[PDB]
C-alpha cells in the first residue's frame, strides 16, 4: 500500500525518466533477457537480438504504461484493466517474472539516475512497482 | 557458477574498483529500509529508526563490509561457494533462522547498489554476469536449508 | 485485487464462520506454531502452551479483525490501519509469516467448513488472505 | 527430509487412508485454479477456462494421480528424499523450467486437500508432520536449482 510520500517519490523519480521512455524500457527488458534467460519463453514470436527494434518499441510501450500507471497510482485496477487482461487472463505470466523486470527497472533508474534513487525513493520504487504487478497479474472481472 | 571467460573478466575489473568502505554498508542499509522487517535481525545495532539513520549507522557500515568480503571470498572461490560458504550458511539457517528470500532480496540491493555506483559501466551484461554470482552466493548460504 | 465474485464467495464463506471466529483464529494459530515453530519468536512473552487460554483470546482477536476486513474489503487500508501500524512499523513482521498463518487459516476453514471449501472459494479466499497481509505489511504513513 | 519418529508414524498413519485416485486430481486442479498463471504449463491438456472445466477435466484427474504416485513414493522413502525426486527434479527444472515457489504452493494445496478430506482428523499435530513433508518434496523437487 503506497503511503503519500511513496506516491511523491514515485512521481519525481519517474517524471525524470522523460524523452528516456523508450532508452530505459528497452533497456530493463533488455537486462532482463540477459539476466533471467527464462524470461525470454514468454517472448517466442519477437526478436530478442540486442538492439532488436522490436525490443525497443516494446520498451516503449512499457515505460509508457508506467507512466499512465504513475498518474492513476490512486485507481490502477481501473487504469490498468486492459493491461491485466493480457498479463493474467491471456498470458498466464508467472508473478516471479515480474519480480524480475522490476528489478530490472530499479537497476536501470540506479543506472542513470544516481541522484533520484535514494534509499527511501528506492523503496517505494519498490512498493509501486509491486503494486502494479500485483493488479497485472490478478483476475478481478 | 560458470562465468565465461569474457564474464570473468568484466566482473573482476569492476569489482576492483569497489569501495570497500561503503558498497556493502549500502546494501545492507538498503536491505534494512527497503525490506524493513529485515532490522529485527538487527536489534543491537542502535538507532535503525529513518532511513538517513540506517544508511549513517556505524554499525550498518562496519557489518556491511564484512558482507562484501564475503561476496569478495565468493568471487574468488567461484568452483565452490557451498565450502566457502558452510560456515556462514549455519549462522545463517540454523541459528538465525533468516528466510532463504531474503538472501536473494540481498545480493539484487547490492546490484542495485553497483548500479548506482558506476552508471553506464553497469551494463547489462556486466548485470547478467554479477546476477550469477548473487544467485550462487544466495544460494551457497541457504545449503544447510538444503 | 478481488473481483466481485471473490468479494461474493469470501462474504458467504465468513459469514458461516459465526459465532466459531475464536476457536477458529485460535486453531490457526496453534497450527502455525507448531507447523512453523520460527512464528513462536513474534511471541517471546506469550504462554503458547496447547489450550493457553491467551492463545483462545488471541484467536479471538485475529478472527474478529478478519470479519472487519470482510466488511470493509473496499477500504481495506482505512481499516485496517491501526493493525499496520502494529505489524508494519512496530513488529515488522516478515511477510513469509503472512503466508504461513493464511495457509493455517484456509487449513483450519477447509477442516471445519468442507461444503463451502470449494476450489473458487479457496482461490478467493486466498486472494482475500495475500490482501490483507499486504495491508497489515506495509508502512502506508 | 527429517521427520522425528512419531512424525513419520502419523503421515504413514494418515496417508493408509488417503483415496489414491482422487486426492491428485484434487490438489493438481486446485493449483491450476487458485494460482492461474500455473495453467500455461498444461496448455495440451483442454479446457481450463472455469474451476468446473479444471476439475471436470480427466486430463487433470489423470496426471494429479501421477503426482500423487509421486508423493506415495516419496512418502515410502522419507529419509531419501533427494533421490527419490532426481529424475522429477531433471524434469520440471531443467527441462520444463517450473519456478521453485510453485513446487511450495502444490504442497500447501496439498495440505489444504488433506484437511479438507480428513476434517478434525487432520489435526494441528498431524498437518505439522505433513508440513515437513511438502517441504522436504519441495526441496527435493528443487534440488537441480541448487
Ligand atoms: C511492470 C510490469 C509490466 C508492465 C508495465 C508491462 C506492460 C506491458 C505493455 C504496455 C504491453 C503492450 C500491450 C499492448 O499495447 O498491446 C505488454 C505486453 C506483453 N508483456 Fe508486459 N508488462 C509488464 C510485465 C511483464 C512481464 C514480467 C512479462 C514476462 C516476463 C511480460 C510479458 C509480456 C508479453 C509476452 C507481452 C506481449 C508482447 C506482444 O506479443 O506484443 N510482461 N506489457
Ligand atoms: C545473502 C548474502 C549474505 C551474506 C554474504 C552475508 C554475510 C554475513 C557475514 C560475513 C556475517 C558475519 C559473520 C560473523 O561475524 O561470524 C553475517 C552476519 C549476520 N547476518 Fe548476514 N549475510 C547475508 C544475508 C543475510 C540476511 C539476508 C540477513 C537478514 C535479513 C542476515 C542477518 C545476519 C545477522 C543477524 C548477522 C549477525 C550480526 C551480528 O553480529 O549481530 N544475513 N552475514
Ligand atoms: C491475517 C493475518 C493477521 C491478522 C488479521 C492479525 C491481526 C492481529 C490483531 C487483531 C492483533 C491484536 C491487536 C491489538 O491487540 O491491538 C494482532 C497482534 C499481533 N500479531 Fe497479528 N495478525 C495477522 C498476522 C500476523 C502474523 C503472521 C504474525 C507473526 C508471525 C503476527 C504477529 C502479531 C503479534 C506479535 C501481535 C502482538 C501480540 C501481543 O504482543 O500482544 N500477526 N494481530
Ligand atoms: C511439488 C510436487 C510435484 C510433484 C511430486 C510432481 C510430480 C510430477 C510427475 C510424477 C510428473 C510425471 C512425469 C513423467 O511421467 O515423466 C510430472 C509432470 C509434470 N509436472 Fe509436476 N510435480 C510437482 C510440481 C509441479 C508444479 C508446481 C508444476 C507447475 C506449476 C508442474 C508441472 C508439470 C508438468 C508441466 C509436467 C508434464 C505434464 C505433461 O505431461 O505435459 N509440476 N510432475
Ligand atoms: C502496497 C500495495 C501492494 C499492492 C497494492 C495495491 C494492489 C492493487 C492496486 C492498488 O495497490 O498496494
Ligand atoms: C489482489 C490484491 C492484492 C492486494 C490487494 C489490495 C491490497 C490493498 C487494498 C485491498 O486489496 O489486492
Amino acid at each position: 500500500v503506497l503511503s503519500p510520500a511513496d506516491k511523491t517519490n514515485v512521481k519525481a523519480a519517474w517524471g525524470k525518466v522523460g524523452a528516456h521512455a523508450g532508452e530505459y524500457g528497452a533497456e530493463a527488458l533488455e537486462r532482463m533477457f540477459l539476466s533471467f534467460p527464462t524470461t525470454k519463453t514468454y517472448f517466442p514470436h519477437f526478436d530478442l537480438s540486442h538492439g532488436s527494434a522490436q525490443v525497443k518499441g516494446h520498451g516503449k510501450k512499457v515505460a509508457d504504461a508506467l507512466t499512465n500507471a504513475v498518474a492513476h497510482v490512486d485507481d490502477m485496477p481501473n487504469a490498468l484493466s486492459a493491461l491485466s487482461d493480457l498479463h493474467a487472463h491471456k498470458l498466464r505470466v508467472d508473478p516471479v517474472n515480474f519480480k524480475l523486470l522490476s528489478h530490472c527497472l530499479l537497476v536501470t533508474l540506479a543506472a542513470h539516475l544516481p541522484a533520484e534513487f535514494t534509499p527511501a525513493v528506492h523503496a517505494s520504487l519498490d512498493k509501486f512497482l509491486a503494486s502494479v504487478s500485483t493488479v497485472l497479474t490478478s483476475k478481478y472481472r | 557458477v560458470h562465468l565465461t571467460p569474457e564474464e570473468k573478466s568484466a566482473v573482476t575489473a569492476l569489482w576492483g574498483k569497489v569501495n570497500v568502505d561503503e558498497v556493502g554498508g549500502e546494501a545492507l542499509g538498503r536491505l534494512l529500509v527497503v525490506y524493513p522487517w529485515t532490522q529485527r535481525f538487527f536489534e543491537s545495532f542502535g538507532d535503525l529508526s529513518t532511513p538517513d539513520a540506517v544508511m549513517g549507522n556505524p554499525k550498518v557500515k562496519a557489518h556491511g563490509k564484512k558482507v562484501l568480503g564475503a561476496f569478495s571470498d565468493g568471487l574468488a572461490h567461484l568452483d565452490n561457494l557451498k565450502g566457502t560458504f558452510a560456515t556462514l550458511s549455519e549462522l545463517h539457517c540454523d541459528k538465525l533462522h533468516v528466510d532463504p528470500e531474503n538472501f536473494r532480496l540481498l545480493g539484487n540491493v547490492l546490484v542495485c547498489v553497483l548500479a548506482h555506483h558506476f552508471g553506464k559501466e553497469f551494463t547489462p551484461p556486466v548485470q547478467a554476469a554479477y546476477q550469477k554470482v548473487v544467485a550462487g552466493v544466495a544460494n551457497a548460504l541457504a545449503h544447510k536449508y538444503h
